[PDB]
């Protein structure tokens, strides 16, 4: 129990990514949610793997094992409107935009 | 109340600090050695699966 | 070799990420005016320093 | 003074015939020189500001490098030579090219950083060998005396720093590469937090 021989089989496998699902990632030490796409990038150096906003968040990332580079997008998350009248018994929804 | 979707999975991703042991390939090496001259090998700071 | 301290740099980058312009923010005015208005050629005005 | 073991003794001298000299070369970071890329993120067509360790504009450099012929003083193990780490150091090595018939070899100084430089800590050494780095960061067992030979022409003495039979602890273990035909090269070093 002391030492830095340590297995990495039961750890944490490494299986696949998913495309066009909002799921959630722990990438390089930092976590988030939100779904990949598919690009092809040029701008990846030997020593980067991250490809950072100018505000503080994450626009992309590189994986190493299949050396191809990917887009995060957030996922929906929002409200909506509902319209009730008080002789009515059901209400009336809309989804803005 | 907003919509928020759960995800359906976790994905993570590490560089490894230190590398392989490749404990494989030394047992698996052509030269069998007897009884009378049995090898010795010690492995530190190293993963292994 | 040369010490280091804990300072504030505005970096510029090109469209492929190499960077090409380095202010220091506290070596001139000029630096600072630079530093504040967030540009490599600041605008015509009056700033307190 | 640095580590605590005897691992050699050979040529023992006292001499004072050393002092670091004051380099003409002015820092300029108006192109670049002097910064560093941030951690593994990329940005593009964007312009920001970053809060961090870095070199003052506007000031002179310092010389350490340290040459024998087979004599070791012990003045030379301690200030102004063995300097004080406060928050991070900037650093320039010239490309050293030698030539043994007519092939080219390139190496230069070895940095050692540490707090006690004893076997109960850890210790960063980061050393060239023909084109190639080596930073391990291990718990090595330095001596008082610890020195480095050229593989090319080499000296009299031997390559002795660290006397470990086994492999100590540690965390972190892997070698770099870099243009062996190159004239200047570039590092920084620092901490926070407790990370380096
Ligand atoms: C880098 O960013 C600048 C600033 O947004 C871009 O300059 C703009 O380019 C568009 C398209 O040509 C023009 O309509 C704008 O008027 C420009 N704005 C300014 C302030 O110049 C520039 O195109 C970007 N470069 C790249 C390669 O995308
Ligand atoms: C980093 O490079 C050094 C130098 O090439 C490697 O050290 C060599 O290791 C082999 C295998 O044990 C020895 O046969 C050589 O004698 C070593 N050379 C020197 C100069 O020490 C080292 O193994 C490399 N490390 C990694 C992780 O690749
Ligand atoms: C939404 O549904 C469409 C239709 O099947 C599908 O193509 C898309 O991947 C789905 N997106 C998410 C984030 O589930
Ligand atoms: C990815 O690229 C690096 C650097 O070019 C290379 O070392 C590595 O083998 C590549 N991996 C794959 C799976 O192509």
């Amino acid at each position: 129990n002391s030492g830095t021989t340590c297995s990495n089989d039961l750890l944490q496998p490494n299986t696949e990514v998913f495309t066009d699902v909002c799921v959630d990632y722990d990438l390089y030490g930092i976590t988030g949610q939100g779904i990949f796409k598919e690009v092809s990038a040029v701008y990846y150096n030997s020593w980067q793997n991250l490809l950072y906003d100018s505000n503080g968040n994450i626009i992309g990332f590189k994986d190493f094992v299949t050396n191809k580079t990917y887009n995060i997008f957030p996922c929906y998350a929002g409200r909506v409107s509902a319209a009730f009248h008080q002789n009515a018994s059901s209400l009336a929804l809309l989804y803005r935009n | 109340s907003g919509f928020t979707v759960k995800p359906v999975a976790t994905v993570h991703r590490r560089i490894p600090d230190l590398p392989d042991c490749d404990i494989d390939k030394w047992l698996n090496n052509f030269n069998v050695p007897s009884p009378l001259n049995w090898e010795r090998k010690i492995f530190s700071n190293c993963n292994f699966n | 070799v040369t010490p280091l301290s804990k300072r504030q740099y505005l970096l510029k980058f090109d469209n492929r990420g190499v960077i090409t312009n380095a202010v220091d923010c506290s070596s001139s005015f000029f630096s600072e005016i630079q530093c504040k208005t967030k540009s490599l050629l600041p605008n015509t005005g009056v700033y307190d320093l | 003074v640095i580590g605590d073991f005897n691992c050699t003794n050979f040529a023992i001298n006292d001499l004072n015939t050393t002092v670091p000299r004051i380099s003409e070369y002015v820092v300029d970071v108006s192109y670049g020189l002097g910064t560093y890329y941030i951690l593994d993120r990329v940005y593009l067509n964007t312009t920001i500001l970053f809060t961090g360790y870095f070199p003052k504009s506007g000031a002179n450099f310092r010389d350490l490098s340290l040459k024998g012929t087979t004599y070791l003083s012990t003045l030379w193990y301690q200030k102004p030579f063995l300097s004080d780490f406060n928050n991070g150091i900037f650093s320039r090595v010239k490309n050293t090219k030698l030539y043994v018939n007519k092939t080219l070899y390139s190496e230069f100084s070895t940095i050692v950083i540490g707090s006690v430089f004893i076997n109960n800590s850890y210790t960063i050494v980061v050393q060239p060998h023909n084109g190639v780095l080596e930073i391990t960061a291990c718990q090595y067992t330095m001596c008082e005396y610890p020195h480095t030979i050229c593989k090319s022409k080499g000296s009299s003495r031997n390559e002795s720093w660290h006397f470990d039979k086994s492999e100590p602890l540690c965390l972190f273990k892997k070698n770099f590469t870099y243009n062996v035909s190159t004239d200047w090269l570039y590092f920084h070093f620092y901490q926070e937090r407790g990370t380096f």
